């Protein structure tokens, strides 16, 4: 039995007594809950439980329906160069940058989230992003990832892109949104992926040596893989507040909103309700809207909340990194003449082939070169034997008779 | 109450080696010997793993009209900076309602990244090697395998026979004290110990185990001041010290290694490491003999070499004429070290002939060989191979 924690009491965490359909009934008090059982080891048998919804009234069970994106939501964070070398608060904000596929794959995230709609609802077409206080919906044929050139995305679900990019020393990542705007974010990246085995090839092959390698699996499935989320901090908005003749009207319309002004008598609180502020004027006042009820990525990039201290919750992500097989070409082999001592052969590589050599006695006097076009090799061969790689070809063993 | 016979082979894989057991009395006995592996494996002792670090950045905490203070975390790195002065702004405008009085507080540690489970390198204590054979022996006309450690003390029993193999004449290991191993490549390494790692090099994140909860971290992470009304946290800290091995750590053993070492993981060990000799002890059965009165008795022997190429391989062939007295198998061996012969065992019948093959570097080869007891002297002219050099040992 796996237990988890609600104020002053115990529960089984797959059990929580706000079900059905927890976060429909109580947002805020939801994820309260979670945030509370975050270090428990049962926390995500308590966060499928707190996200699934099957309600009373329906037919049939929807108990598989689990969707982490009703409780998370796309956000607006900081970008160096949104176009033309100028910072914005941008909506394609770039987070990280994973490089740790000797494939080469590259796991960007990003502000946005791909594959979900504002109804949060799956849809693999559709992409949706931050559009000032509210998040709209954008179409996934508009998404596009570059570096010195444009990159091909291999995979995309929520804030995360994968990516087979070339060459380059800047990373793009940008949509097109409902009105036809584009939105793009550049940050510096040295991406360079290193080779593969002992051939620099450009396309993939369906035969040759297989090699260990790793990648971000492709799979949309979230578990293993995680990342830290927590409640929005405050939505600074001054069309929030107007002018009543000489005055200050600060209009709620349904939402929770922090005021703030610099005058007397109830100049501060947490409203529910619209206030009227006296002998004030707008540029006195500060307002924003508070966030109790969504959960965002712990960006850097976003301030924290400053009412609750270090209440965090997680979430698993798709595209976890796996050991699996590279497959890589073997280069054809070379026309080999022989001499008294001597292996003499005729390279002739299709791509960057990396050639070795070593001695098989006790000074093996290892060497070794990138062969680029047509060079022909003069090699020595001991008493001892001289084994000579190839590239991804089984090393070849040389003997005087 | 069997027969020891003792013969010493250099310790080289892939060579056939021809062995004459002669027992008093007893018809003599070719055995074919061949190393099919020489495997040293030492004893490993982790010390610690070392992956790509992750900096752990989460929201910073902008405290509005008021003063933020940085506490002591006990966690890897762990840099925490309050920054006065600050008016940062949101897509809606200003975050604060203060102008002045402003703090922002930066904090970030280091931990393992979530690649830590995949992409490692192990650093391990390496000791004393414990070498082990693989060996291929033609007994009674077929082809037994033993698998035996070369210290001279590991007795294999295979078909009633006793095999003793080693001491190793060279204790020679193409691994040092201290060894570096990732995926399939091994490196002798003298890494930093634990808690003495370097900012951007092999060890700036060490974990004594892969699922170790505590790790050491000395990445030169330092927290720096945000720019004006903007929300983020600027860092300046040394490049991944595991990502920059990974580029800088040359070729690994499998390829640097003398004395041609294959070097496999999985676990750890040199293979056919083609350095020094091999001593092998082998009981022999009393019922693998045969007696010299049960063998047949061969006279009126004659050698006529139709065919010689002195090279690596069996480039001579030899026609041996006899008269044996019985039906039987004999035993066939070169009484000469400079020659030697492809055929350990042939089937004799009266008067009759056998053909062999056999192996010289010599021009002018005159060799013995023996067929069951008695010697015939072969004369052979052979001429120089194509090559000059060979694929084969
Ligand atoms: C947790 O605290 C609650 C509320 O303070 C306790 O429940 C109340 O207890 C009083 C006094 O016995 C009752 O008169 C109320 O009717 C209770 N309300 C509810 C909603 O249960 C509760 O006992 C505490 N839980 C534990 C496990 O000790
Ligand atoms: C015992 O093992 C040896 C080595 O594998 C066998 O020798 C030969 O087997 C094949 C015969 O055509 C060839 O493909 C090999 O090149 C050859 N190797 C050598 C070193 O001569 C031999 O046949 C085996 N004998 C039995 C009885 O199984
Ligand atoms: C990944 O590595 C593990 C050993 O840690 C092994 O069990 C598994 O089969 C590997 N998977 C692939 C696809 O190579």
């Amino acid at each position: 039995p796996v237990m988890c924690l609600l104020a002053n009491t115990t529960f089984p965490c797959s059990q929580p007594p706000c079900t059905p359909c927890c976060y429909e009934k109580e947002p805020e008090e939801t994820l309260r809950m979670l945030e509370d059982n975050v270090m428990r080891p049962g926390y995500y048998q308590l966060l499928q439980a707190s996200l699934t919804c099957s309600p009373h009234r329906q037919r049939e069970s929807t108990k598989d329906n689990f969707n982490v994106y009703k409780a998370t939501r796309p956000y607006l964070a900081h970008c160096p160069d949104c176009g033309e070398g100028h910072s914005c608060h941008s909506p394609v904000a770039l987070e990280r940058i994973r490089n740790e596929a000797t494939d080469g794959t590259l796991k960007i995230q990003v502000s946005l989230q791909i594959g979900i709609k504002t109804d949060d609802s799956h849809d693999w077409t559709k992409l949706r992003y931050m559009d000032n206080h509210m998040p709209a919906d954008a179409e996934r044929a508009g998404l596009f990832v570059r570096t010195s050139a444009p990159c091909t995305i291999t995979g995309t679900m929520g804030h995360f892109i994968l990516a087979r990019c070339p060459k380059g020393e800047t990373l793009t990542v940008g949509f097109t949104d409902s009105r036809k705007i584009s939105h793009s974010c550049t940050h510096p990246f040295h991406h360079d992926p290193p080779v593969i085995g002992r051939e620099k090839f450009h396309s993939r092959p369906q035969h040759g040596k297989e090699l260990p390698c790793s990648t971000y699996v492709q799979s949309t499935a979230a578990t293993t893989e995680e990342i830290e989320v927590h409640m929005p901090p405050d939505t600074p908005d001054r069309t929030l507040m107007s002018q009543q003749s000489g005055n200050v009207k600060i209009t709620v319309n349904g939402q929770t909103v922090r005021y703030k002004c610099n005058c007397g008598g109830s100049n501060e609180g947490l409203t529910t309700t619209d206030k009227v502020i006296n002998n004030c004027k707008v540029d006195q006042c500060h307002a924003a809207v508070t966030n109790h009820k969504k959960w965002q990525y712990n960006s850097p990039l976003v301030p924290r909340n400053a009412e609750l201290g270090d209440r965090k919750g997680k979430i698993h992500i798709p595209f976890p990194l796996a050991n699996v097989t590279c497959r890589v070409p073997k280069a054809r082999n070379p026309t080999v003449t022989y001499g008294k001592n001597q292996v003499i052969m005729l390279l002739y590589p299709d791509h960057p082939t990396l050639l070795s050599y070593r001695n098989m006695g006790e000074e093996p006097n290892y060497q070794e070169e990138w062969v680029m076009h047509k060079k022909e090799v003069v090699l020595t061969v001991p008493t001892e034997g001289l084994e000579v790689t190839w590239g991804n070809n089984e090393p070849y063993k040389y003997w005087p008779q | 109450g069997g027969y020891e016979h003792v013969t010493v082979i250099p310790n080289t894989v892939g060579v056939p080696y021809k062995t004459l057991v002669n027992r008093p009395g007893y018809s003599p006995m070719v055995l074919e010997m061949e190393l099919l592996s020489v495997t040293l494996e030492p004893t490993l002792s982790l010390d610690y793993i070392t992956c790509e670090y992750k900096t752990v950045i989460p929201s910073p905490y902008v405290k509005c009209c008021g003063t933020a203070e940085c506490k002591d975390k006990n966690l890897p790195d762990y840099s925490c900076k309050v920054f006065t002065g600050v008016y940062p702004f949101m897509w809606g405008g200003a975050y604060c309602f203060c102008d002045a009085e402003n703090t922002q507080l930066s904090e970030a540690h280091v931990e393992k990244s979530e690649s830590c489970k995949t992409e490692f390198a192990s650093a391990y204590r390496a000791h004393t090697a414990s070498a082990s054979a693989k060996l291929r022996v033609l007994y009674q006309g077929n082809n037994i395998t033993v698998t035996a450690y070369a210290n001279g003390d590991h007795a294999v029993t295979v078909k009633d026979a006793k095999f003793i193999v080693g001491p190793m004449s060279s204790a020679w290991t193409p691994f040092d004290n201290k060894i570096v191993v990732y995926k399939g490549d091994v490196y002798n390494m003298d890494y930093p110990p634990f808690g003495a790692g370097r900012p951007g090099q092999f060890g700036d994140i060490q974990s004594r185990t892969p699922e170790s909860k505590d790790v050491y971290a000395n990445t030169q992470l330092v927290l720096q001041r945000p720019a004006a009304g903007t929300v983020h946290v600027p860092y300046s800290q040394a490049p991944s010290g595991f990502k920059y091995w990974l580029k800088e750590r040359g070729a690994s053993l499998q390829h640097t290694a003398p004395f041609g070492c294959q070097i496999a993981t999985n676990p750890v060990r040199a293979v056919n490491c083609a350095v020094g000799n091999m001593p092998i002890s082998i009981d022999i059965p009393e019922a693998a003999f045969t007696r010299v009165v049960d063998a047949p008795s061969l006279t009126d022997m004659s050698c006529e070499v139709p065919a010689c190429t002195h090279s690596s391989d069996f480039g001579g062939v030899a026609i041996i004429k006899y008269a044996a007295s019985k039906k039987g198998k004999c035993a066939v061996h070169s009484m000469t070290n400079a020659v030697t012969i492809r055929e350990a065992e042939i089937e004799v019948e009266g008067n009759s002939q056998l053909q062999i093959s056999f192996s010289t570097a010599l021009a002018s080869a005159e060799f013995r060989v023996q067929v069951c007891s008695t010697q015939v002297h072969c004369a052979a002219e052979c001429h120089p191979p194509k090559d000059h050099i060979v694929n084969y040992p």
